[PDB]
């Protein structure tokens, strides 16, 4: 049950507005002095150890995007959500790399005003002129 | 924290157990329990949430 | 495989969404995948999956081998192989393109009949008292692009060019 605490503290950090020692918070969180309360903040990404004394702070995004998109390569999808957490406001840079067509973002199924991100892996008219009818005969005078 | 001591004293439990515990309507238990339990829904026990420093736990919900 | 998967992106771009491009992608990144490969791969559903699927089989795009892994552990195992086929990528591709091609290539009416009329309809729907086409039962009134069609085929001389260049 050591997973409740470092969310406790850490909406705490975002109520007080300013880092809390460790002690500060062991004292505050009245739990014995550990390795563990700060190495949560170690593992924690919303929360930064700061190398000097005990200190704990809670915690260019179309860039990130893009290497996030990269190291996906071998990964087919993304959570819209975990992307705008990553990157805070990276709902709007995924949007503009979808219009870009690039990073394209497909629009909610869901709600219509949501959009999902996506990761690159990198008219009926037309599209029927580029499709119509769809044999091996006439694909060897193709050929 | 009353309800994570009987997430020690029980490796499975129902929202009804606790909203009987906890005279809360069973929909704010499932918000808290899905960040501290994950829930079965094969077996024996299905349909009823399981665990993954529990004073700790009560004195930062006591801080917040 | 850089040159087919090149033309495949401008099938993406040409023919469906960007989601159907993206699963495409998804399978080129990976060697082969079974039927199940891309739920784990992608967020979206097995039965949205299956929309998709039903899309690509409408058209020759990509090849399903059906296999089943053998071994006795219970029913045994479900196993599809998608491989994409290029020649008859490339043979739907060439059809319909030139097919489009025909069709830029490539009238009366009246309005209470709703029926239809041509020109060969025309000397025959001509009256010598009044000046006007006239329907046939009814006796009603008659009534009733190509360079916007060019420009969409520049579209389409870009992939033909992309064509030429795959082939040699």
């Amino acid at each position: 049950h050591d997973s409740s605490k470092l969310l406790w503290a850490t909406e705490y950090i975002q109520k007080k507005g300013k880092p809390v020692l460790v002690n500060e918070l062991l004292d505050y969180l009245s739990m014995k002095k550990d390795d563990k309360v700060i190495e949560l903040l170690k593992k924690l990404d919303r929360i930064e150890f700061d190398p000097k004394k005990g200190t704990f702070k809670y915690l260019h995004s179309p860039s990130e995007l893009l290497k996030l998109l990269r190291s996906q390569v071998t990964f087919k999808g993304i959570s819209c959500k975990d992307l705008k957490d990553g990157w805070p406001q990276c709902d709007e840079t995924i949007n503009q790399l979808e219009e870009d067509s690039k990073i394209l973002v497909l629009r909610t199924k869901k709600d219509k005003t949501p959009r999902y991100v996506w990761y690159n892996s990198g008219d009926e008219e037309f599209v029927k002129m580029w499709e119509n009818v769809q044999a091996e005969l006439p694909r060897k005078l193709q050929d | 924290d009353y309800l994570f001591k009987l997430f020690d004293e029980y490796d499975y439990w129902s929202l009804k157990g606790l909203k009987e515990r906890t005279r809360q309507p069973e929909a704010h238990l499932k918000e808290c329990l899905d960040k501290v339990a994950t829930l079965v829904k094969k077996g024996p026990y299905a349909f009823k949430y399981t665990l993954r420093k529990e004073e700790e736990r009560k004195a930062t919900l006591g801080e917040l | 495989d850089d040159i087919v998967k090149n033309l495949l992106k401008f099938v993406v771009r040409g023919f469906y969404g960007g989601s159907f491009v993206l699963v495409l992608d998804a399978i080129l990144f990976h060697s082969v995948l079974a039927e199940d490969d891309l739920k784990q791969l992608l967020s979206i559903n097995k039965t949205e999956l299956g929309p998709l699927i039903a899309r690509l089989r409408s058209d020759r795009l990509i090849s399903i081998h059906k296999q089943r892994e053998y071994p006795p552990n219970s029913k045994s195992v479900e196993r599809v192989y998608y491989y994409v086929k290029y020649p008859h990528a490339i043979d739907a591709i060439k059809w319909k393109v030139h097919q489009v091609v025909q069709r830029l290539k490539d009238g009366y009416m009246c309005p209470i009949c709703l029926t239809k009329y041509t020109q060969l309809e025309a000397v025959q729907l001509l009256n010598f008292d009044r000046t006007e086409f006239l329907c046939s039962l009814c006796d009603e009134p008659l009534v009733e692009k190509q360079d916007k069609l060019n420009r969409l085929m520049d579209q389409i001389q870009p992939i033909i060019d992309s064509l030429k260049k795959i082939d040699d």
